[PDB]
Parts: C-alpha cells; structure tokens; sequence
C-alpha cells in the first residue's frame, strides 16, 4: 500500500516543517538527522514509528503524535551494530512520557540482549507534564536499564538541547557524556526556580551550559563544535570501544611500527626541575598513528585521560600533566581520572599511566573538600582495575601520589621508569627537616643533608634494587617497550575475590 | 620546501614558499624594497588558485576515503553487512 | 488445532534446543472449534506450541502476513513470548477477535436493530482489523512492505547472532504431555 509510504512519510515530518525550521534555526539539526549521520550511511531500521502516547488527561490525548517524541531503532557504525534514540524535540518538546521511554527501553534491552552500545541523543524539554507519575515512571524504567548495562555494554550520551530535571540523571549514569558547545545544556532545577529560591539570577547557558559542565561541574566529557561534527566525533569514540564486556578491545589495520623510535623524548624531560613540559607531546609519540581521543580534557587539566591504540588496539591512558598545578592530584583530577580506569577496566581496555606527579594539592580547600574519599577513589580504581597495566615514570613520583599512580603495589604489570624518574618518600629537602632535626641551627649542615638526600634518593634506583621498577629505559625507546609490554599481556587473566559489587568510596 | 617539517615553534616555513612563488620573484625584477613593497601588511598568508584547490581537492579526497576503508575493516562487523564506503 | 500444534511445538523446542534462530510466517484465524478438538484436548496440545515459543530463547523473527487473531495471534510467536522483531505487513489484521463477533459483545442492546450491527461492525473493522493498533503499542515492531521482507528478515537474524537470553534454573521444565 502506497498509504504506508505516506504514514511513513508523514511521521518522518515530526513536529512539522515549521518547527523543523525552529530547530535548524537554532542551529540544530533534527532527531532523524542526527540518526542519520551517525549510522553507517543507509543501515538504520526504526523501531515504534507510529506509537502513540496513553495519555488522557488535559486533553492530552486529542495531540497523539506519531513516535511520541522519540526515534529510537539500531543500526551500525563501521559495520558494527549499535542501538540507539535521538529525542525529537519538535514532538511535544521531545517531552518524556510513559511510551517515549518504553521505546527507549526496547532498544536498551535490546542492545543488553545483544551485546551492542547504546548511543543516546538528548535534545528534550524534560517531562511531559500531564502525564503526571507515569513519566516519573517513564523515566524510572530508563534509570534502572541504565543500571544494569553500566559496564556491560557501553552508553555513550549524546546531549543536542535542553535536558532538565531529573533527566539528567540518565546520563549522568552512562559512560560518556558529550555536549555541542552552545545549542545544549543540563542542570537538575532550572534558572527560574534558582532565582524565586536563591534570589540568584542566571542563564540556561550560564547554569549548565557545554562550557560550564566540560570545565566547571566535571559533568561532560567534551563539548563539540556543532552538530555534525558532535555526531562524527562519537563514532569515532565507537571505534575504540569494544561492542560489550564479553569481548575484548576490537582491533584493525594500523599503519605505524611497534618498534617506532622517538629520540625527541630523550630530551623532554626539562633540565631545571622547576620548567614543566607537556606530557602530551609523550603521549602522541606513543600513541599509534599519533591519535589521541581526549576525555574530559578541559576539565581537571592538571591530569589526562584518554584513549590511543597501540598495534592497532585500544589503549586508555591517565598521564599526570606538569603544565597545571604541577602535576598534582587534587579532588578533581582523581575523580576525572578515577572514573576513566574503571570503565576502562569494566571493558577490558588496558591501561598506559604516564607518571610525573609532585604528590597531592595542599589546602584547606581540598581537605574540606573530603581529598581523603575523593583522592582514594582513583587508588580504588587501580587496586580494582585487573586489564593489562604498563607504567612510565618520567620525571617525580613521590610519596602517596607515587603509589596511587598505577604503582607496583597496586599489581600493575610493568613499571617502567626513565632516567629522569625519582621515587621517594618525599622531597630532599623536607625529608631531611625529618629525618635530621638536631642540625637545622646549622644551615650548612642541613643544607648538606639534602644535597645526600637528593644524591641519594632522587633517582629510580633505589626503586630498582627493591624491584618495584621492573626496569629503567631509555626514553626513545618507550613506544617499543610499552609496545611489547602490553602484546605480552593480551593473555592476562586475574581473579579478584567474589562479591556482589565494590564499595568504594563515593 | 614544501617536505621540509617543523614543528614546537613559530617559523617563515609558509613565508619563504609565499615568496618563492611571489611573480616578482619569478621574474627576477626585485629591488630592496621588495619585502616592503610587497609585504606591507606583515605576511598575510597565502592562498590557492583553482587548479591548485582542485588538485588538492582530488588529493585529500582520495585519501579519505583510504583512510574511511581502513575504519571498516574493524573486526567484530556484522558478517555479511559490513560499512561500504 | 491439536494436531498442527503438536507439530510445530516440537519442531520449535528441537530448533531452539540446538541454537537455530526461527522465522515464524503468520497468517492465523484462531483455533480450529469442535468437540472434537476440545474432548481432545486442545487446551493441553494448544499450549504446547505457545509453551514452545515462550521457553525458546534463539533469535526470534516474526512477520504476520494477514490474520492475527486472538489467543493464536499470541501463541505465533508473539512480542508477549518476548520474539525479537515483529514485522507485520499493511495486509495485517491484529485484533481480540473478529469485527462481527467482537461487534455483537460489545454492542449487545443493538442486535434488533441490524444496521446498527451492520455499522458497529463496519467500525469495528475499519478501525482495528489491521496492523496500526498493535504499532502504537509497539507489538508490532514495524510494518513493512511485502516486496522487502527476504531484505527485512536477513539482516534482522544478522544482528541476532550474538543474542544472549537466560531462562531461570531449573532441573527441566514441565510442559504439558
Ligand atoms: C616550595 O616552595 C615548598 C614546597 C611546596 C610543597 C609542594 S606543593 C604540592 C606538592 N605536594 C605536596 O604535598 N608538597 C609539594
Ligand atoms: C464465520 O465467521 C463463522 C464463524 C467462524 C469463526 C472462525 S472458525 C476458526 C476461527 N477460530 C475461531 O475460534 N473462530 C474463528
């Protein structure tokens, strides 16, 4: 019947050509659009296209859209399926009801039946109303799906438009969070409630806009440019990512040499202690073809997470950087990097840590601030953590911070270490002050005692003799020795005790 | 020029190739002025008649989709549908 | 009927028993009446098939031709047995019974008045003896044009190679003899 192309056709119209217009007004594309260019070009099946909503209250029911407000269906990205929904916002305001979220969860029970990502496209005015708890229960029934596939099977959230209340928790709970620069935004009440009760008067874009969550709240991975490329970006992202937590890292092609040599590292490492360097320049020189996805990159600079391959495989990284706070750790940069090693982990990603950290961030700020459960968290992370693990120290790696870094204690597989690394309990200088407090009214004496400490403990020697090093390399070497370490290691297989789940600090 | 790669710092890299191909230059009719005359608001960049935005269209072109191909070939694809570039 | 349903059920279980997706082609009426049937059983042999369907848990595709009615309509593998696609045809008929006898339930005071039966049918037709009803329910996962179906299905099992669903534990199960 050539009366289906025309419900089809009619249904594909959304919230109709005027609003269509609204949308792409506000630089927006639409829910269909955004499908479209995320799936393998023509590889997209629609599921629930002409459902209905059961609403009856507020003469709700004389406005039954076909879809609801939502697209949801599979399809694949790179030949590999994926499920996903993109929120047609011209529809009700993409508003959730008890059947917009019912086709969300057909799909997300279908990706976990399947072993498949669910990609997720936020672009909604929040609950629909009128629906009054049956969209509280809408949204209940995503949650608890959202739940149970955490660490399963990857949900990367796509956020498009607007996404309040208690939406937000959705993707608060998936694995990735990614925003288009300035047509969306997030926060859990909105500016007008945070005026009549704070008497605070802000903007949507000022409250929980892309900058303020990729770079203040630490809520977004990355912010995009626009929509096309926020889509071209997370298909990248897919790329690396393995189709569930059965499998392991997918591989593929890859165009460089495991034995690269990078003689440009030998001098990286800067001469006066007190210059820093970007350890990003290391990290591209490692990585595969140069690529590196970056994970919440404006967001806790003084670390960084992201993803590489190596041999054409998957390899997440958390690398301390000396350009911000000095490579400290604080709160922030263990949250950022925390939760990055156990998804990593939960998908069997190994793990490249790239250490060069002075120890924790001093400050009254940070001890009210409870660094005491934050800062463990990232230690719980890779205590957890049992993929592969291969370490390089570059520069300083001492007390605490040293041992949280993927150190040997937390049964990392290689610990690797330049010339330049220095592990120890502390600085020259103020374990001296300890070690030797009958000399300090002798400013020479003191002065001496460090300058053995320094001669003495400075180094990666001492870490040596112990065996807490498994080795200390050249630096140009590095991308070959990882390189090795890791394709030895693709057998590993360790065992942590059997229990429900962890409790980690939270 | 064009082979030689730099970079970490700021260079005249892309300054030199401008001049190089600067008319002026070709013919030879140069004065001491030259970089003045001929540059007097700074290097303004450089930019691409449409033969050479052709062929480079055509080049980049051509290896996209080299580079696209190579995405498909991920393993784990659905067996007998896979991404046709 | 009892018959037919011995011998789909078992060739279901045996398929399902041995990883063998099912393709289930739908054109059903409802269940054969008569004594005979029921003084037969079909109460037990009738839910065999639907036991069959809803303890299988291989990729499971459906694509419902025309008739779609009642009981039956569940027991051919229907979204409620938990199959993975539903495909339906614009010929689709899905619906608790027929219009005419679903028509004299509902509308019993309107018998003596055989044009108002005669129009409470023709509605009752019109408006659910078709596929669109179970759409927006979501029992019906798309409704597709004829021609596509071999495109459809394929590529429908294709994604369900790796479908992993569990059943409870349990020694065996106990469907009816
Ligand atoms: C030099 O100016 C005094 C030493 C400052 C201590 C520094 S600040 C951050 C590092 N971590 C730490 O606890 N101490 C180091
Ligand atoms: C004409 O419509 C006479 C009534 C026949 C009803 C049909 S026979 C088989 C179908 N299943 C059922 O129980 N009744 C339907």
């Amino acid at each position: 019947l050539e009366q289906l192309e025309d419900r089809r056709a009619a249904a594909r119209l959304g919230g109709g050509q005027k609003r269509i217009d609204a949308q792409h007004g506000r630089g927006k594309l639409t829910a269909r659009e955004r499908v479209d260019l995320l799936l393998d070009e023509g590889s997209f099946e629609e599921f629930d296209m002409f459902v209905t909503h059961r609403c009856t209250d507020f003469n709700m029911q004389d406005q039954k859209p076909a879809g609801d407000g939502v697209v949801t269906g599979w399809g694949t990205i790179n030949g590999r399926v994926v499920y996903v929904f993109s929120q047609d916002f011209t529809v009700l305001g993409g508003s959730v009801s008890e059947t917009h979220s019912k086709k969300i969860c057909k799909i997300m029970d279908m990706a976990m039946q399947n072993g498949a990502p669910v990609i997720g496209i936020n672009d909604s005015g929040g609950a629909r109303i009128q629906e009054g708890v049956d969209s509280l229960a809408g949204y209940g029934e995503v949650f608890q799906r959202n739940i149970m596939a955490s660490g399963v099977v990857p949900q990367i959230s796509m956020i498009m438009g607007p996404c309040a209340g208690g939406a937000v928790y959705s993707p608060a709970m998936t694995d990735f969070i990614f925003m288009v620069k300035d047509s969306s935004y997030m926060f859990v009440t909105g500016p007008d409630v945070v005026k009549t009760v704070t008497n605070e008067q802000v903007s949507a874009e000022e409250l929980g806009g892309a900058t303020t969550h990729t770079r203040k709240s630490s809520v977004a991975d990355a912010a995009f440019e626009n929509d096309v490329e926020a889509l071209a970006e997370v298909r990248r992202l897919v790329d690396f990512l393995p189709l569930n937590n059965r499998e392991k890292p997918p591989v593929r092609p890859f165009f460089d040499d495991p034995d690269r040599i990078e003689p440009s590292l030998d001098t990286l490492v800067p001469d006066n202690p007190n210059t820093p360097y970007d350890m990003k320049e290391l990290i591209h020189k490692l990585a595969d073809e140069g690529d590196f996805y970056e994970i919440q990159e404006e967001f806790a600079k003084n670390i960084i997470t992201g993803f590489i391959r190596l041999e054409g495989r998957t390899v997440g990284v958390v690398a301390n950087q000396p350009l911000v706070l000095a490579g400290c750790l604080d709160i922030d940069s263990s949250r950022k990097a925390a939760r990055f090693v156990r998804f990593c982990d939960a998908f069997e990603i190994p793990l490249l840590t790239l250490i060069d950290v002075p120890g924790f961030l001093p400050g009254t700020s940070q001890e009210y601030g409870g660094v005491i459960k934050h800062g463990a968290k990232l230690l719980y992370a890779y205590g957890e953590a049992t993929v592969p693990m291969v370490t390089v120290i570059t520069r300083k790696a001492y007390g605490g911070a040293y041992v949280v870094m993927s150190s040997k204690h937390l049964r990392a597989d290689f610990n690797y270490a330049w010339p330049t690394a220095e592990v120890a309990v502390m600085g020259a200088k103020g374990a001296t002050e300890i070690i030797h407090r009958g000399d300090l009214g002798d400013p020479e004496k003191i002065a001496q005692h460090t300058a053995d400490y320094e001669e003495r403990f400075a180094n990666p020697f001492v870490a040596s003799e112990r065996g807490f090093v498994d080795e200390v390399i050249q630096p140009r070497s590095t991308r070959k020795r990882v390189a090795r370490a890791f394709a030895s290691l693709r057998n590993k297989s360790v065992q942590m005790p059997w229990k429900k789940h962890d409790n980690i600090p939270l | 020029l064009d082979s030689f790669e730099v970079e970490g710092i700021g260079h005249n890299l892309p300054f030199l190739s401008a001049v190089m191909d600067h008319p002026k230059f070709i013919s030879g009719d140069m004065t001491t002025a030259f970089i003045a005359e001929e540059y007097p608001e700074g290097f303004e960049g450089v930019n691409l008649p449409e033969t050479d935005l052709r062929r480079v269209a055509a080049a980049a072109a051509a290896m996209h989709r080299v580079a696209e191909i190579r995405r498909t070939r991920v393993s784990g694809r659905m067996d007998n549908h896979e991404r046709r570039v």
